[PDB]
RNA sequence: AGGGGAUCGAAGACGAUCAGAUACCGUCGUAGUCUUAACCAUAAACUAUGCCGAUUAGGGAUCGGACGGCGUUUAUUUUUGACCCGUUCGGCACCUUACGAUAAAUCAAAAUGUUUGGGCUCCUGGGGGAGUAUGGUCGCAAGGCUGAAACUUAAAGAAAUUG
């Protein structure tokens, strides 16, 4: 409720204001442990959880029954994360993934289909990925179509801000959790994808924590 | 799914081998198959040497050994606790057990 | 030499204590990416480490300490007896906190254990017996520096010292070269002629 | 970088590995940066003064590191014959 | 008869804080205990006395791991500057020569080094 | 038995580049297979190789730079037209803006754009990106 | 089985938010 | 169809066991088990993993051939042979590891596949009915190869987790 104390380096250094934005921390590849650096960079981040599924277990007296809910967040503007967790009870379980959503945010790439007019709109090549036989393709398109998907995978890229794609599935989609997991990783394999425009070398700069001095 | 990777027979190379007589139900396996032990004793148990030793006409005598090999079946083998179940991680391990040494 | 004047020879001193303490004395089974600091191998017997090259890698890992903004960012590890005494002595004299003996596992990923540390950089005495260290290290982004025999996994080990990690003098006189030139860049020393006040008895291990 | 009318419309761009060129990617954890100073004539160590070196965590994991910096140190004059080519 | 971790826990503490102001003697250990602790149990309190007496017995002879207090503390910093007088690693002093002994492949290295002008003596090391 | 020598060669620089290596050794020779190599390199996406001459067939090392993704052959080398050459970039090219499809024609071998520019088609060999 | 709070839940946004008659 | 027929032993005859015991256990015992001259063509005929070629990672053992080397052993003795150290070509296997692959167990191939094309042959399409009916063909016979339909059903099955 009332202010939070750091606990980490990084989170003083964010407390502070001694870093410009997020993408200081993307630049360097920092891993991030507080759910409070999120919100103070991203703020107006929509939260929606998914479904939630019981899940049984075995005991000499009876039966066990846990609740595991999915939710998964985003800004609309580049940036996009899930989490799951399960819990004994409904409503906590609830609480605690929204916390682990916060803390994978990454961001996404969006690029042209041919020419280029300002504000791009899909995604810069084809990506797809896989989580335990669920595979996902994503395929640029042109302006003017919207999107082609379930519904499950659209309100992923709906929350990531990409507006034009075509999809295609393979295996078992009914797992609801591979899918979104296949998803979310073809998405974050943008930036790995080495375009001919990403030749021009790069000046390699301090990262913060080292030129940085920390309060006690 | 396969229980172990040498099919627990320890034959590649080949095509057949000739079988053996199990040596306590007289089953027929085959001779890598089989659990071999090659046993060293004395003619005479520990207490009776003395016995032996002071009734011989040869001043000091020495018993001779007995040498034998005997050879199971897997089904006769952990019924007489030659050898046990283990582990699933424990299964893959074919050094002989450290026999004891110092006992006690 | 763009980046390094002539006044770095390792010196007819510096060599002599090396010999004399059989760092220069490999094992008979050869790692595929030690074959660059090999001599030759002994007719009926073990690998030879080129000392030449240990002293310029020495220099080099000594450069990377220095450049950390404050000193208590350094972490220094050892789990064998034999290196002990000379971590614990290596973090009084510059500044770095010491881990002697069990690790804890969690130190470097879980910030509620009562041995959590943020370091910049870690020194290990041996890669195959600080595994755990080597292998928290992959998580949270830290280079590691480490003293590598002839044989020696090489993940995650982005500087390597060549040296017998294994003997009781060796283990010790390398962890004090060490101190030495880091002390040396610094001002501490004011002069690379001048003689340090410390005997190299001191960084080694007793029995009780 | 992309553009449309010269303008910049990237989020972000990433860094490369400095012995292979692969992209380092976020959340790449395992991947470490490698500044070393610069002395000067008399053996000192300036402050402020150093070299900068990236290395990607694919290339760590398979143990080539070692020898990724050695050929990188030496082209940039910091070591004398402890590098070569077979 | 074997005593619990609030016995062994407490036990621990009291010998660290407060080891010259108690001694072997049971019966005076069961004085020291009730002035510097709180104690809601008479019982309680002589099982505590108990452990206590017992562990400074084998602590006479010889130091046990897991207790730490000052004066074995304080004596374990004196001992760790030992430093000899001549070095082990210096072999000018020792030995009937100052020259020491290396293999044949070893001098080689020496010679493409440049310092040719180290005394040693060389061994050859064969066995095949 | 070998039955196409260019997916060797193929074959073999994308292994080693996958792998973060340097360079490359390819133990056949030929003429298809360097101006393969020439119309990769004009682009950047190699950079010098050298052709040792041994009497039988020859050898080729290659220098890698990095940028180079994948690099395939089409075994069956089919008969494309003129007016039917956009759907073959739609199927195996990552993106429109970049990527180069690889013909043969009667005025020697080329990518896919240069093509357009001479209005001449012919036979698909491969392609890289 | 977990449908007992969504009628006063106001701490999440489900996916097909329930439309009452 | 002849020769041979020690030992084991389908069928068979008895003794026990058992509520029953045409079985497990015990004593006998025919065809068969072996060989010569002709038929049969099926096996969990198994690595449940077709054949040719290229590339990709570390390690120590072992069988066959060649090459280099310090010694020991030994002979009408040298050169050879036995043992020791290292390199290399071709084999039956094994240990570690995951950058990779798979639903998983696990795999140096089951890798180089949504960033999908090196060449070639055979086989499979929910579970039963069914490898059954019928026609043809091969065989002295037992049988082999080829091989349906009517009708019926919402689940069979694989790998792993807790009881
Ligand atoms: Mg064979
Ligand atoms: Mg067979
Ligand atoms: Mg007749
Ligand atoms: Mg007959
Ligand atoms: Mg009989
Ligand atoms: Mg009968
Ligand atoms: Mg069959
Ligand atoms: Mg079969
Ligand atoms: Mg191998
Ligand atoms: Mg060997
Ligand atoms: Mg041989
Ligand atoms: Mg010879
Ligand atoms: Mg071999
Ligand atoms: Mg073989
Ligand atoms: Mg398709
Ligand atoms: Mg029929
Ligand atoms: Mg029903
Ligand atoms: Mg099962
Ligand atoms: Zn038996």
């Amino acid at each position: 409720e009332k202010e939070w104390q750091p606990v980490t380096k990084l989170g003083r250094l964010v407390k502070a204001g001694k870093i410009k934005s997020m993408e200081e921390i993307y630049l360097h590849s920092l891993p991030i442990k507080e759910y409070q650096i999120v919100d103070y960079f991203l703020p107006k981040l929509k939260d929606e959880v998914m479904k939630i599924k019981p899940v049984q277990k075995q005991t000499r007296a009876g039966q066990r029954t846990r609740f595991k809910a999915i939710v998964l967040i985003g800004d609309s503007d580049g940036h996009v994360g899930l989490g799951i967790k399960t819990s004994k009870e409904v409503a906590t379980a609830i609480r605690a993934a929204i916390i682990i959503a916060k803390l994978s945010v990454i961001p996404v790439r969006r690029g042209y289909w041919g020419a280029n007019l300002g504000r791009p709109h899909s995604l810069p090549v084809k990506q797809s990925g896989k989580c335990g036989s669920v595979t996902v393709r994503l395929i640029p398109a042109p302006r003017g179509t919207s999107l082609v998907a379930s519904p499950a995978v659209k309100r992923l890229l709906q929350l990531a801000g990409i507006e034009d794609a075509y999809t295609s599935s393979s295996g078992s989609t009914k797992t609801l959790e591979n899918t979104l997991k296949a998803t979310f990783a073809a998405v974050a394999n943008t930036y790995g994808f080495l375009t001919p425009n990403l030749w021009k070398e790069t000046k390699l700069i301090r990262s913060p924590l080292e030129e940085y001095a920390d309060t006690l | 799914v396969k229980k172990r990777k040498n099919n627990g027979r320890n034959k590649k190379g080949r095509g057949h081998v000739k079988p053996i007589r199990c040596s306590n139900c007289a089953r027929c396996t085959p001779k890598d198959k089989a659990i071999k032990r090659f046993t060293i004793r004395n003619m005479v148990e520990s207490a009776a040497i003395r016995d032996i030793s002071d009734a011989s006409v040869f001043a000091e005598y020495t018993v001779p050994k007995m040498y034998l090999k005997l050879q199971y079946c897997v089904s006769c083998a952990i019924h007489g606790k030659i050898v046990r179940v283990r582990s699933r991680e424990g299964r893959r391990n074919r050094a002989p057990p450290p026999r004891v040494r110092y006992n006690k | 030499p763009a980046n390094l004047p002539s006044i770095f020879n390792p010196t007819s001193a510096d060599i002599e204590q090396l010999l004399a303490a059989q760092c220069h004395i490999g094992s008979k089974n050869l790692n595929v990416h030690m074959q660059p600091y090999v001599w030759k191998t002994r007719a009926d017997g073990v690998n030879i480490i080129n000392l030449g090259k240990t002293w310029e890698k020495l220099v080099l890992a000594a450069r990377i300490i220095v450049a950390i903004d404050n000193p208590s960012d350094v972490c220094v590890i050892s789990s064998r007896p034999f290196g002990q005494r000379a971590v614990l002595k290596f973090a009084a004299h510059t500044g770095a906190q010491a881990i002697a003996g069990r690790f804890t596992p969690g130190s470097f990923t879980n910030y509620i254990t009562r041995s959590f540390k943020e370091p910049r950089l870690i020194v290990v005495t041996d890669p195959r017996t600080d595994a755990q260290a080597i292998k928290e290290a992959s998580y949270v982004n830290i280079p590691v520096i480490a003293l590598c025999d002839t044989d020696s996994p090489l993940e995650y080990v982005d500087v390597a010292i060549p040296t017998n990690n294994k003997g009781r003098h060796s283990v010790g006189l390398i962890w004090w070269m060490l101190a030495r030139e880091v002390l040396r860049l610094r001002g501490t020393i004011y002069n690379r002629e001048t003689p340090w006040d410390v005997m190299p008895d001191l960084y080694f291990y007793r029995d009780p | 970088m992309e553009n449309d009318r010269g303008e910049i419309v990237d989020l972000y761009v990433p860094r490369k590995c400095s012995a292979t060129g692969r992209i380092i990617k976020a959340k790449d954890h395992g991947s470490c940066q490698i500044t070393i100073a610069k002395v000067d004539e008399n053996g000192r160590a300036i402050q402020g003064e150093n070299i900068i070196y990236a290395f990607s965590g694919f290339v760590r994991a398979m143990g080539e590191s070692d020898d990724a910096l050695n050929r990188l140190a030496q082209r940039d004059g910091l070591l004398k014959n402890v590098w070569s080519a077979q | 008869r074997v005593r619990t971790k609030t016995v062994k826990k407490s036990a621990k503490v009291i010998i660290e804080k407060y080891y010259p102001r108690l001694t072997l003697d049971f019966e005076t250990n069961k004085r020291v205990c009730d002035e510097i602790a709180v104690i809601s149990s008479k019982r309680l309190r002589n099982k505590i006395a108990g452990y206590t007496t017992h562990l400074m017995k084998r602590i006479q002879r010889g130091p046990v791991r897991g207790i730490s207090f000052k004066l074995q503390e304080e004596e374990r910093e004196r001992k760790d500057q030992y430093v000899p007088e001549v070095s082990a690693l210096d072999f000018h002093q020792n030995s009937e020569t100052g020259m020491l002994d290396i293999d044949q492949e070893t001098k080689d290295l020496l010679k493409h080094l440049g310092f040719d002008s180290i005394p040693v003596n060389v061994i050859p090391v064969t066995q095949s | 038995v070998r039955t196409s020598v260019l997916h060797d060669a193929l074959n073999s620089i994308n292994n080693a580049e996958k792998m973060g290596k340097r360079q490359v050794m390819i133990r056949p020779s030929s003429k298809v297979i360097v101006k393969f190599l020439q119309v990769m390199q004009r682009h950047g996406y190699i950079g010098e190789f050298e052709e040792v001459d041994n009497h039988r067939s020859g050898k080729i090392v290659v220098q890698l730079n990095g940028r180079l993704n994948k690099c395939g052959v089409i075994s069956p080398r089919y008969n494309v037209r003129l007016a039917e050459l956009e759907k073959w970039v739609t199927k195996l090219l990552p993106a429109r803006q970049f990527g180069y499809v690889i013909l043969t024609t009667s005025a020697g071998i080329m990518d896919h754009e240069e093509a357009r520019r001479k209005h001449v088609a012919g036979k698909i060999i491969g392609f890289f990106y | 089985e977990g449908e007992a709070e969504l009628k006063d839940e106001q701490a999440a946004e489900e996916i097909a938010q329930t439309e009452k008659k």
